[PDB]
């Protein structure tokens, strides 16, 4: 007979509670619903201020305009470069805002620090310490700041990835350039890319700017004529004037990467510029050795796995190279199967290392 | 011994007036959901 209380409970309990669980949804929902309302108001920047409120205003979607201010605004705070949001119709301002642009993370590369600190690439240790010194401390030692720095030599050898590990080491905000992007077509773009690649950085500062292999956008071009290389000479000149210019490297530097060298603007190179031409030579047999118990060892072996005679054959090898020495006896190994590398897995590897390549 | 019974059985009318009324406040913002959607 007592069976009732559940029935009534049962339904009564989850009832009772399938009450907002369903409602909730309408609300949030109908926010959803009823934001569909709201809608969207044009951006742009002030150029400047004719009058209190007349306004010369670039739309941030195009040409300049003639506007006052709307309501809610400061004639005050309506000041040059503002960002302000602006009208459709009206074409007035429709709220001052705060301002950023670009894909931070995409059109501009934005990663903070680096994923492995100088160390485990090490072995480059010359470099390591040499850059870290010019580079990370000018900033805590106010007693020039440095002007650029350039890698170069084969790239991600820990090479590329030295730039994370220099950027590990600062704190400040690492910002990766590809080239191209930058002038893709895209017809123009270009310090408006750089700058905002400069400015938000600027305001972002400690940054790091790490520009990729920069020959596209860097280097001196051709017969110097016009393939829309006066895109590029441009953009080489952009960062020029943003470096033989008054801009400094606030907390934001610039990592300037190149796998030659020689391929680069000559007034590139120039200090005002490029404080640092920075080498990346095949590491030692001991640098090696060194790298290799690095990168190396780190994968699981065994102690049969052989350590110098290995090293002894790997020769000309860079820091990827010794990874290869592993990896390429990880075939060996997953052919031998082997967590642990063995010797055996390793010579083979050594020499098919040593074979394609010096 | 039957007191609660017809107890809570005078809840569920009221419970299930929750659910009951609820399902108004449903459709009330599901049609607006398809509505404005739609």
């Amino acid at each position: 007979k007592l069976l009732e209380h559940r029935r009534y409970d049962d339904q009564l309990k989850q009832r009772r509670q399938n009450i907002r669980d369903l409602e909730k949804l309408y609300d949030k929902t109908e926010n959803d619903i009823k934001a569909l309302q709201s809608i969207g108001q044009l951006i742009g920047e002030v150029m400047k201020e004719l009058s209190e409120e007349k306004y010369i205003v670039k739309a941030s979607s195009g040409p300049r305009y003639i506007v006052g201010v709307r309501n809610s605004v400061d004639r005050s705070k309506l000041k040059k470069g503002v960002r302000v949001t602006l009208d459709i119709t009206t074409l007035t301002i429709m709220r001052i805002l705060p301002r950023e642009t670009d894909p931070l993370v995409y059109n501009m590369t934005s990663f903070e620090q680096g994923e492995i600190t100088f160390d485990g690439i090490g072995g480059l240790t010359e470099q390591i310490r040499e850059l870290r010194e010019v580079i990370e401390l000018p900033l805590k030692n106010p007693e020039k700041p440095p002007k650029g720095v350039l890698l170069y030599g084969p790239p991600g050898t820990g090479k590329t990835l030295l730039a994370k590990a220099v950027a590990a080491t600062i704190g400040a905000n690492f910002i990766f350039s590809p080239a191209s992007g930058i002038v893709d077509k895209y017809i123009g773009e270009s310090a408006r890319i750089i700058r905002e690649m400069f400015a938000y950085a600027k305001e972002h500062e400690p940054c790091i700017i790490f520009m990729d292999e920069v020959d596209a956008i860097g280097g001196r071009r051709f017969s110097e004529g016009t393939s829309a290389d006066r895109e590029i000479q441009r953009t080489l000149m952009e960062l020029l004037t943003q470096m033989d210019g008054f801009d400094n490297l606030g907390q934001t530097k610039i990592i300037m990467a190149t796998n030659r060298p020689d391929t680069l603007d000559p007034a590139l190179l120039r200090p005002g510029r490029l404080d640092r031409k920075v080498e990346i030579p095949l590491p030692n047999e001991a640098g090696r050795l060194e790298i290799f118990k690095i990168h190396t060892a780190k994968v699981k072996k065994t102690g049969e796995f052989d350590f110098e005679a290995a090293v002894k054959m790997s020769d000309g090898f860079n820091g990827a190279d010794i990874r290869n020495c592993a990896t390429e006896a990880g075939f060996f190994a997953i052919r031998d199967d082997r967590d642990h590398i063995n010797p055996d897995d390793l010579m083979k590897a050594v020499r098919k290392v040593a074979e394609v390549k010096k | 011994m039957a007191t609660l019974e017809e107890l809570d059985a005078q809840t569920l009318p009221g419970d299930d007036e929750l659910d009951q009324e609820i399902l108004n406040l449903s459709t009330q913002e599901l049609q607006t959901r398809a509505k404005l959607l739609d």
